[PDB]
């Protein structure tokens, strides 16, 4: 309790970030040096009054995977100094050095992200951090240096070798067997002294043995020659992929002066060989040779770590300064001293107290600083503000409206907190402004530790991560195989790839993302905790966006695709009542091994994403359910969701290891719900570290490759018949034998997924029974082609809904005097769903078979047609009520053999008859619809044309096929303007195949009214909405609407059940129509 | 027409034609969705639009390729003899190619995955209902079913973002495509 | 089929009808497993078990043998081998015709080892 | 065209026609000689679509103005067909001036006939 102060209070993460006002513009640079901005720059992008800009951000240089070395939150301001109308800071290029004090050297370091160092520029801050003087300047000097050691890198980022590592080789040796390098050396170098090189290259020999070797020299003098060899093994490996080597070294020269030639030779030709690197350190005085100077001192050193040296700097030309920057945030103005002209001196450590840090001295003329890359102005943003989500999509730019498109899915379906981001708003406030695959990380532990803080023990953190777009391996795209012109510069996410120790193997994962506890350093990646799911959609066009999401939702809302799993090649599992119970609930899945394709050189150049590799078409069985100890397991439904990954693991022995099985798969949460594939995954991979029995090579990286979100679409619920005309249908096909005309008498009950009876199941329960099932007919003739279809129309025999009590209902319907020719089994489909708990149940059941209705039409029926209603405008219509001068008369009808719409034979027509008057006779034959889905029930609707306000009386006549007639009379009063707008709609055809048109008729002819066609289905969600407006011009007529079917959020729906209606958006309220049962057969 | 001059009567042109490349329905790739230098500086196969009568409706198609008779000018594309069979390989990149040439060859070499269908003997299997020497024919028999290419975008997305035949049909054989038709 | 058992084999080679052809001759490829492949989980008391498949089930007898005017014969003996399988072996055949270079295929479930 | 109304086409479409998918758009192609006075240096062209928010789109305006046979400091494509005063195949005298004597007519209805 007052515990929970405490925590708050030491918040590691702010809770609004600095983005979230001011104006803020991203700039960034190439090469770590000081840069400058003038106020008449400054103004020029926006800052209306300098003085309060700043500086903000970190640079390149990677941030460390060492969470607990993260020190910094949110935007960190940067230390700048003011002359006059401008402001200078030091920033930080892609390539940083650091100190290796075995080989007592620096050795560079390549951002992996990015080729450039991102900072920002903003007044939000009110005012720029002032720069403060250097203070760890020691008193009294240990020595007097008379040089320091000038730092060069040639490197060419050229090949992306997959396997080998998170590094990029350069020049290749297998057609040149000598490659000539040329540094320029600068003024200050000494003409003599000692050369330090730091030689990095690859080698795989072609043949065995023979004489190998990569030579290096400097302006003639042999620096060194390497003697390099392989084993006739080791040539024939596939995997071997190259003998990485560093060869360190300093080798006293003499006239080294304006250019260093290096030339190194392999000797041999035909090998796969490759520089990866020449770091180069030359001795240079202390002197200003017109260009600025990271002063480094770490060779030769007179003194011991920590203790100061007197360094005096000759040539400076008095608008040059001396900063001690190791970091951007770390920059501090050196306080020197002037001892002769153009001489100037400071007293500081050339190397830290710790020992293993090189302090870097920058001395630079600031007339000469020059602005850094002003990319522009950035929106406000506030990440840091977030409340924590349930699922965080992280896209890209054009990925965005895809990646929001499942987002509002998530949100309005799922019911979900769904966050959506772009991964250019998570650099910014997580790396200011660099790309890093850490920032992500970040991103993600900021809510972990925010849900830590008030999570109950035990229980698991609940977000999620969707990588919305494809990764590259060669994060940069610096490669020469980037640079084709058929594939180009789209913008990735970021791939992390675990390095293991000394860059031996790598592998790339996006676990990184999900490990977000606070454990030690000395846990290596592969054995951290995975705390949050991550999954990948790795898409690299909107085209390809838009199916993954189609593919996502269709999935979910095809209710069918998951009856198919619950309605049932098999490979039985040997493992080595309440047993029986375990493994229903078991599962297994197999991962899905990415090979290699190429031989060995096409790989690298031609798969370098993600998506390339694990390729994201939907590949064979991944999500087995198991339905002398051999347990038989069946596959089932394309779960959008895939498990990838390139390596192979073995079990004691060499034994292959194919997947995993999870005894507790298919158990559902304290929610009821399965679990989503992404905790279901993230469990499992954790549970992979957490046993001693996988501690060795037995830990594998796979990705998921789909929405974590997603759900298996399986079942919480069945729906069982328990009675069908008295007779059992469980275990029976085509048993029960129904007649046309027969009432048949329906009864059933609602399950929990183990088939145990759910007397909390209660709401309503659709249900269509078909006479027959779909099958393919070839329509024949003497040719050998015959183009064939589906009688995709096994008759609608009866669809209805039904209350279900304690988790029973019972029905009962009339068998339509309809197509029996059909031979075997019938169809039953029921969907329940449960109001309170919003749960859905399903069945399917086959023991009907229609039986031929013995067929002579005798007249017993002499039973008239049953009028069931009669109404005008709405359904709350009594006879003799108040009415504008056009109705709306509704009207349904019933009869065994039908009502007469044949036409002509005396007064057989369907006739209203308004006044007893022969001048207002209508042949509604044409307004009459039969009922696809109720036998003998029909409906009548037609819109009564205008007359005077009076009393006035009516009689609708209908008659059946066997000439008995029945009437209907009734009276309303006619009032200048009184009653409501409304309209009411029928559906042509039902069921409905491709598309469906709905005919509106209305109440209120010529007027311009609002009315919309509203879809839903059986759980009570709206499918779509189809509006339409009552134009002038069609005075007195319907209005017709074709649709395709598609739901709201741009998807085809699929079969089942569905019921439609239609709204009148009038001024003051709204008014409905009665629903109306739709049925959805090819889809 | 080389072939015709010394074939015997009765024998059809044995010669095939494959387009090893995705076309684009924009040939030029001069509109404005295709500004966008991947989609600008790729080559692709050309595509044939049969425009019908005064351009009212129109069919992209391949099988133009393989008219090669001498038939009059009044029988459209629609109605002419297809001479030659073609086929296509919708693949942009390299990439997308070797998976399609492996996946081709490794169909024809894994001969293991062709003794599955002939495995059927132990008893999606859909019986069709159409109108010893009778039960012959059926076991010769084949179905083949077309995988519908649809509209999954409302109205202007589908012509801003599909472009080529790979966008449209999609290339990664998919869905139930041939039946055999098996007797006991 | 027992272990050390001499087990003799004959057979024929038929078109896609399954009729005989006597046309057919060259060589026959044929391999002999004990069983069938089945995944196998190593079970523990941890929910998650990892899985492989007894991709091992022996290869009794592998060998080739001539096929004339359609038919062909051979035998092997029963290796002193793992029998606790239950249910079917596995028999895998390829014949090959020189002249015609067309492939025939089949596979058997008809044996069984025993202890 | 230079404010001078050369046409106004009306357009509209059935409830049924603007609800279905597949309708995408009525082609419409009206042909129109205007007698025109002073046009000189540019042609003004001013197509108005009375109505806001529908798929409306033009394909192309082709022009065909009426201009002497004299050579203006460019090359001229000289084709005739407009009040054609003789039948097809009937010759006619062309006569052009201003011409530079560095200057050809070829009758060039294509590359490979132009003579
Ligand atoms: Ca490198
Ligand atoms: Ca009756």
């Amino acid at each position: 309790s007052s515990a929970r102060l405490q925590q708050r209070a030491m918040g590691k993460t702010a809770d609004r970030s600095l983005m979230a006002s001011g104006h803020w513009v991203k700039i960034r640079v190439d090469a770590s040096g000081v840069y400058r901005l003038t106020d008449e720059q400054l103004r020029a992008n926006g800052f209306s009054d300098p003085s309060k800009v700043g500086v903000f951000g970190y640079g390149g240089g990677v941030l460390p995977e060492d969470l607990s070395r993260i020190t910094t939150d949110d935007l960190p301001p940067v230390p700048v100094l003011r002359q006059g109308n401008a402001l200078y800071f030091y920033a930080v290029g892609p390539v940083t050095w650091f100190y290796n004090p075995a080989k007592t050297t620096m050795e560079h370091t390549v951002n992996t992200y990015s080729t450039h160092g991102y900072y920002f520029l903003s007044d939000a801050a009110g005012a720029p951090l002032q720069m403060s003087q250097y203070t760890g300047g020691g008193a009294s000097a240990e020595a007097l240096i008379d040089y320091y050691d000038e730092l060069m890198l040639h490197e060419q980022e050229l090949y992306s070798p997959k396997e080998s590592g998170r590094d990029l080789y350069g020049e290749s040796f297998s057609a040149v067997n000598t490659r000539t390098v040329k540094f320029p050396l600068r003024g200050n170098t000494r003409s003599s002294g000692e050369l330090g090189t730091v030689f990095s290259y690859i080698a795989k020999a072609r043949s065995a043995g023979g004489g190998r070797e990569m030579s290096l020299s400097a302006n003639g003098i042999l620096i060194f020659s390497d003697p390099f060899s392989m084993t006739s093994n080791e040539v024939s490996n596939s995997y071997l992929a190259g003998k990485k080597r560093r060869l360190y070294r300093s080798t006293p020269m003499n006239s080294l002066v304006n250019e260093l030639r290096l030339d190194a030779n392999y000797s041999m030709t035909g090998d796969a060989v490759n520089l990866d690197f020449i770091e180069v350190a030359t001795q240079n005085d202390l002197r200003y040779d017109g260009a600025p100077m990271h002063i480094r001192r770490f060779s030769n050193l007179p003194v011991l770590g920590g203790e100061s040296c007197r360094f005096v700097i000759s040539e400076v030309p008095e608008s040059l300064v001396v900063l001690q920057a190791n970091s951007s945030l770390t920059a501090s103005l050196v306080p020197v001293k002037t001892v002769g002209d153009k001489t100037i001196e400071f007293v500081a450590p050339p190397k830290g107290q710790d020992r293993r840090t090189i302090n870097t001295f920058y001395a630079v003329d600031l007339s000469q600083a020059s602005a850094p890359e002003i990319l522009g102005a950035v929106p406000n943003q506030n990440l840091h503000g977030e409340e924590i989500p349930d699922l965080i999509i992280v896209s890209t730019q054009a990925l965005l409206p895809e990646a929001d498109r499942l987002a509002t899915y998530r949100r309005e379906k799922n019911g979900l907190k769904v966050l959506v981001v772009l991964q250019e708003q998570v650099f910014n406030e997580f790396s200011g402004g660099t790309p890093d695959a850490t920032a992500y990380r970040l991103f993600a532990k900021m809510f972990y530790d925010r849900w830590k803080a008030n999570a109950p023990v035990g229980e698991t953190f609940p977000m999620q991560m969707l990588l919305f777009g494809d990764g590259a391996h060669d994060n940069r795209k610096v490669s020469v195989a980037w640079q084709k012109p058929y594939l180009q510069q789209t913008e990735f996410l970021l791939t992390f790839q675990a390095v293991n120790s000394t860059n031996v193997n790598s592998y790339v994962t996006d676990d990184y993302f999900g490990l977000l506890d606070d454990q030690p350093a000395s846990v290596n990646i592969g054995w951290r905790n995975y705390n949050m799911a991550v999954g990948r959609f790795p898409v690299r066009t909107p085209a390809e966006a838009r199916i993954a999401v189609d593919k996502t939702i269709r999935y979910e809302e095809d209710r069918e695709s998951g009856a198919w799993r619950i309605r049932a090649m098999p490979v039985r599992a040997f493992q080595d009542k309440k047993k029986m119970l375990e493994t229903l609930q078991s599962g297994i899945i197999l991962l899905n091994y990415a090979g290699h394709g190429g031989p060995a050189g096409w790989s690298d150049e031609h798969l370098l994403t993600l998506n390339d590799i694990h390729n994201f078409n939907y590949k064979h069985m991944p999500i087995w359910i198991t339905a002398g100890e051999e347990v038989f397991l069946h596959e089932k439904s394309g779960t959008p969701i895939m498990f990838s990954t390139t390596r192979v693991v073995y079990n004691t022995q060499n034994e292959k290891i194919n997947g995993f099985m999870l005894r507790r798969m298919f158990e559902k949460a304290k929610d009821g719900r399965y679990r989503t594939m992404g905790e279901i995954i993230r469990s499992a991979k954790q549970g992979m570290l957490s046993t001693v029995f996988p501690d060795s090579i037995n830990q594998l990286s796979f990705f998921l490759m789909g929405d974590p979100s997603v759900r298996m679409n399986l079942p919480t619920h069945k729906v069982q018949l328990t009675a069908i005309n008295g007779q059992d249908p469980e275990g029976q096909y085509g048993t029960i034998m129904l007649k046309s005309l027969e009432r048949v008498a329906l009864k059933g009950k609602v399950t929990d997924e183990k088939g145990t009876f759910d007397e909390t199941f209660s709401g309503k329960v659709f249900l269509t029974v078909f006479d027959g099932r779909k099958k393919m007919t070839a329509l024949e003739e003497e040719g050998n082609d015959l183009s064939l279809v589906y009688y995709d129309y096994p008759n609608v025999m009866y669809a209805g809904i039904a209350e279900v009590k304690d988790g029973l209902f019972e029905t009962s319907f009339i068998v339509p005097k309809d197509v029996n020719y059909s031979e075997h089994e019938g169809r039953i489909n029921l969907y329940a769903y449960n109001e309170s708990t919003k749960a859905e149940a399903m069945g399917v059941d086959f023991s009907i078979r229609v039986q031929p209705g013995i067929p002579d039409e005798v007249t017993e029926d002499n039973t008239p047609p049953e009028i069931i209603s009669c109404f005008l405008n709405d359904s709350t219509f009594r006879s003799g009520d108040e009415v504008n001068p056009t109705p709306l008369f509704m009207a349904e009808v019933f009869d065994l053999n039908g009502i007469n719409i044949t036409g002509s034979g005396v007064g057989h027509d369907i006739t209203l008859c308004i006044d007893g008057r022969a001048d207002l006779t209508y042949n509604l034959n044409a307004y009459f619809t039969s009922s696809a889905t109720d036998a003998g029930v029909g409906t009548i609707l037609f819109m009564i044309p205008a007359l005077a306000e009076g009393d006035h009386t009516a009689r609708l006549t209908v008659w059946d096929i066997f000439n008995n007639a029945v009437h209907h009379d009734f009276s309303f009063r006619v009032v200048d303007g009184i009653a409501p707008d409304v309209a009411d709609v029928i559906l042509f055809p039902n069921p409905v195949r491709e598309s469906a048109t709905f005919r509106i008729f209305h109440n209120r002819p010529g007027s311009d009214l609002n009315v919309v066609v509203e879809i839903y289905d059986f759980t009570g969600r709206l499918v779509n909405s189809l509006p339409v407006k009552t134009y002038s011009s069609s005075y007195g007529e319907p209005i017709e609407i074709k649709w395709d079917l598609t739901s709201k959020y741009g998807v085809k729906i699929g079969n089942g059940f569905y019921l439609y209606r239609c709204v009148v958006n009038s001024p003051g309220g709204q008014t409905a129509s009665m629903a109306k049962k739709m049925i959805v057969v090819a889809q | 027409d080389r072939w015709k001059a010394n074939a015997p009567v009765g024998e059809t042109f044995p010669m095939q034609m494959l387009l090893f490349g995705d076309g684009a329905h924009d040939n030029r790739k001069v509109s404005v969705a295709w500004q966008k230098p991947y989609l600008q500086q790729t080559e692709f196969l050309l595509t044939f639009q049969a425009v019908n009568s005064t351009n009212v409706n129109s069919y992209v198609t391949d099988d133009y390729f393989g008219l090669l008779d001498d038939q009059p000018a009044s029988v459209n594309i629609g109605w002419r003899n297809y001479n030659m069979a073609v086929g296509r390989f919708p693949v942009r990149t390299p990439a997308e190619a070797r998976i399609a040439v492996d996946k081709t060859i490794r169909y024809e070499e894994d001969r293991e995955s062709g003794a599955w269908r002939i495995r059927a003997c132990f008893a999606m299997p859909v019986r069709a209902f159409q109108d010893k020497k009778k039960m012959l024919e059926t076991l010769q028999s084949g179905i083949i079913l077309l995988n519908y290419a649809g509209h999954g975008g409302p109205a202007g997305w589908s012509d801003e973002h599909l472009l080529t035949l790979n966008d449209i049909h999609n290339f990664n054989y998919k869905h139930m495509p041939i039946w055999i038709t098996a007797t006991c």
